[PDB]
């Protein structure tokens, strides 16, 4: 998964730690399904969850990341 | 009588500001014109027709024939105007269509007002007009005839315009006056001297005297303010300082007899600085018994743009050593020919943003940081050591640091080790370097300067633009560019050589030359930018400070001063950091109360110990969010600090989102 | 290829390269099938990494000019 990937810079901006090349900026491939809650209607498919970006909107450093 | 200052003048603010002592005239019967609205009228003016003819039809103008404009709507609303509830028609008009103005319900219909309406002039009412093809020179020509004159368009110089109709239909002497603008009509007229063409602030009279001096030179009568002063006998703002200039000669007294060596001049010292230091025309000797300048001359020299002799009229760069081809040790100061205001609040400073100061290697950088420190006008700290960032702390958190990293540059050039003979093989007996050789070793210097120590800097100057904001030194100006410095950025020089002041100093850390050869690699390394004169900086960072204990020394330390800082709620579990700190006077601060701290948003990261002695501090650090804090918003009356750390008044803290808030008595 | 293990793409397109000799139709279809095989796609990253990628470089001067 995706925590070893991002840091947060100083001045409190989210950014991504190289591990190949300078320019290795662009998304990386992690599992993504622990950040999931399923929609109504169906259950095998879901969505980003509401309380990570709650949180994030609040002012967490993980959930920032995640979101 | 009628003279002609170069300055702004109006009858209401320049008796208040004095404008007339401020050049140097001991001073009722001086009545001052309103000549604020022809600068503004002459701005509209110039960028239609070209200049001279309108600086030479604006010269041939007297200021005692006191007029107006009068401006009409074009045609069409003119006759409706006539038309309309007024029948006050002039007796010019023709006898047909002022009859077939008087009737009702007129239409397109009628070909009788029609036919006469299509063949009538203005100008056959009105004389003189001034249409929109007319000279400048009749206009003025024209205008000085008969106390009013008829215009068709805006663009007029002059007097004062007054309209016509209503907008709907539109698309006191005495006997000394004083203006700014020479006039030739009378034979008697007069223009004064103290200050030349160089030194006018307002970039209009500026190019309007050098006009006039260009053709009309031989017919002014031009007088001094010595000579003003004798024929006139027989809020209070900051950033407006007095300036004048030292006329000075370097005397070489050896044992009995003296002689004079050159003849300097000093063009832009304070005059407040003159006045509390007390010096006058005497001689001064100007070393210590080391041989440093004593403290005195060299905050003089630090506080100028400039110094160059007077029988040439090159740059002189004093000698800071004591090595005699030149040394100056005496001065005798001889007079003060130039007199007038600056703005010294500049044009790059716009925003309350970090100052980075670009100076070269070897200015004078270990005198001016004792001396700044230990400034103290009111009860408030103007710049301290703790706000101070030297161009040296940027490159040293570094395993082995970038002088000694470029130290080891040797390696890697054919013939070249043991780095004394690297400098043997770059300078000659001169100590001016060989033009290839330098680039040869710049070419190696280059990828080390850039993709080494730039991020390096980026991320110091991130963490810096954190943890407050402060002033940083700095070598070249790539230095601030390549690495993204935020910040204002001010190219810096002193009046004095700075090559030899890389002899004098010892515990330089290697070798001796290798460091003059380091400044050349910054000195090379830079753009080719003008820099500016290091009493740019200083007189903003001084005699604002000191001009403010004037008026407002011991009113009371409680309600003259102010803070602006970020402020957290109460609620939280384990709050007001300062940003900037105001003196004022009473009124000011009660001005300052409203102008809401509302949009302006931070994210304070508050976490720290106690550090020191001083009551209960964290040592927090704020990122600016929103746009950053404009200078016009704190004032033009009230002087502020320009860097500040942060603390505000044990347990933990996180993420606030802060807003500020103005604190008073 | 060697450096990303695809030495065995690699070497498969020169020896087939290596085989045409004519300029006719086959050998222009040839590097038409060649080009086609490429992946298009669009990449994405973030506004606050492309900007820190591409707006933080700056030339260098190996011969400025003098003062």
């Amino acid at each position: 998964s995706h925590d070893s990937y991002y840091y947060i810079d100083a001045l409190n901006r989210v950014r991504r730690k190289t591990y190949q090349g300078p320019d290795d900026v662009y998304v990386p491939n992690c599992s993504i399904v622990e950040l999931l809650e399923p929609h109504e209607t169906l259950t095998s498919y879901g969505r980003l969850s509401e309380a990570i970006e709650n949180r994030a909107k609040d002012g967490d450093s993980q959930a920032r990341i995640a979101t | 009588a009628y003279i002609a200052v170069p300055a702004v003048v109006d009858s209401r603010s320049s008796e208040a500001i004095g404008l007339l002592e401020s050049f140097g005239v001991d001073a009722n019967d001086v009545s001052y014109q309103d000549h604020d609205y022809v600068v503004d009228q002459l701005q509209y003016m110039l960028d239609g027709y070209e200049a001279g003819d309108v600086i030479d039809a604006l010269v041939y103008r007297n200021w005692l024939h006191h007029s107006v404009y009068c401006l009409l709507p074009p045609k069409s609303q003119l006759l409706e105007y006539w038309k309309s509830n007024p029948s006050v028609i002039p007796d010019n008009v023709d006898r047909r269509l002022r009859k077939r103005l008087m009737l009702k319900k007129d239409l397109r219909k009628d070909d009788e007002y029609n036919q006469l309406a299509r063949a009538f002039k203005i100008s056959d009412v009105y004389a003189p007009l001034i249409s929109s093809t007319t000279s400048p020179m009749t206009m003025i020509q024209n205008l000085n005839q008969g106390e009013i004159v008829y215009t068709t368009t805006d663009r007029v110089i002059g007097a004062r315009v007054l309209l016509y109709a209503p907008r709907k239909y539109y698309a006191p002497h005495s006997r000394f006056n004083v203006g700014t603008f020479p006039s030739i009509a009378t034979p008697k007229c007069s223009v004064m001297s103290g200050v030349d063409i160089e030194s006018i602030p307002n970039e209009f009279i500026k190019l309007f005297y050098q006009r006039v001096k260009s053709i009309h030179a031989n017919i002014l009568n031009d007088i001094s303010p010595q000579i003003v002063s004798d024929m006139i006998n027989r809020h209070v703002d900051v950033y407006r300082v007095d300036v004048v200039n030292v006329l000075f000669e370097v005397v070489d007294v050896a044992d009995g007899l003296r002689s004079v060596s050159r003849k300097l001049i000093m063009h832009t010292v304070p005059v407040c600085i003159l006045e509390l230091l007390g010096i006058e025309i005497a001689d001064y000797c100007i070393r210590q018994e080391d041989g440093m300048f004593t403290d005195w001359f060299l905050l003089l020299t630090m506080l100028s743009d400039g110094l160059t002799d007077r029988r040439t009229h090159c740059q002189y760069l004093i000698n800071p050593s004591s090595m005699p081809p030149d040394v100056i040790l005496n001065i005798s100061i001889t007079g003060f020919i130039n007199r007038h205001t600056i703005d010294v609040m500049p044009d790059v400073y716009d925003f309350i943003k970090p100052i980075g100061a670009v100076l070269p290697k070897g200015s004078f950088k270990s005198t001016i940081m004792r001396v700044l420190d230990s400034i103290s006008v009111l009860g408030v700290k103007i710049m301290p050591r703790a706000h101070v960032v030297d161009s040296d702390e940027v490159g040293e958190q570094m395993e082995p640091t970038f002088e000694h990293a470029v130290m080891e540059i040797y390696k890697g050039i054919a013939g070249v080790d043991s780095l004394d003979d690297l400098t043997k093989w770059v300078l000659n007996s001169d100590l001016v370097p060989h033009d290839d050789r330098l680039g040869q070793l710049f070419q190696a210097f280059l990828p080390l300067a850039k993709d080494l120590l730039a991020p390096m800097a980026r991320q110091f100057y991130d963490n810096s633009m954190s943890e407050g904001r402060l002033l940083t030194f700095a070598h070249a100006d790539s230095e601030l560019l390549n690495a993204n410095y935020f910040g204002h950025l001010l190219r810096l020089k002193i009046p004095y050589i700075t090559e030899v002041n890389l002899m004098i100093r010892k515990n330089r850390e290697g070798g001796e030359l290798f460091q003059l050869v380091l400044s050349y690699l910054y000195k090379m390394y830079a753009t080719s930018a003008q820099p500016k004169w290091f009493g740019s900086l200083l007189r903003l960072l001084i005699c604002p400070w000191l001009h403010m204990e004037k008026l407002i020394g011991e009113a009371d330390p409680a309600s003259t001063s102010a803070e602006i800082g970020w402020h957290v709620p109460r609620e939280q579990l384990m709050g007001f950091i300062p940003y900037v700190s105001i003196r004022a006077p009473r009124l000011v601060i009660e001005e300052l109360m409203e102008k809401n701290w509302g949009q302006y948003h931070a994210q304070v990261i508050v976490t720290d110990q106690l550090v020191v002695g001083e009551p209960r501090r964290v040592s927090a650090k704020a990122v600016i969010k929103g746009n950053h804090l404009p200078v016009k918003l704190i004032s033009r009356f009230a002087c502020f600090t320009l860097t500040s750390k942060y603390e505000m008044r044990t347990g933990r803290g996180a993420a606030y989102n802060a807003r500020l808030a103005f604190r008073s008595d | 290829g060697e450096k990303y293990g695809l030495s065995s793409v690699v070497s498969e397109l020169r020896r087939r390269t290596k085989t045409y000799s004519k300029h006719d139709f086959t050998s222009v279809r040839y590097i038409r099938d060649a080009m086609a095989c490429t992946s298009g796609i669009f990449l994405v990253r973030t506004p606050t990494e492309t900007v820190l990628q591409e707006y933080t470089q700056s030339p260098e001067i190996k011969v400025p000019i003098p003062q």
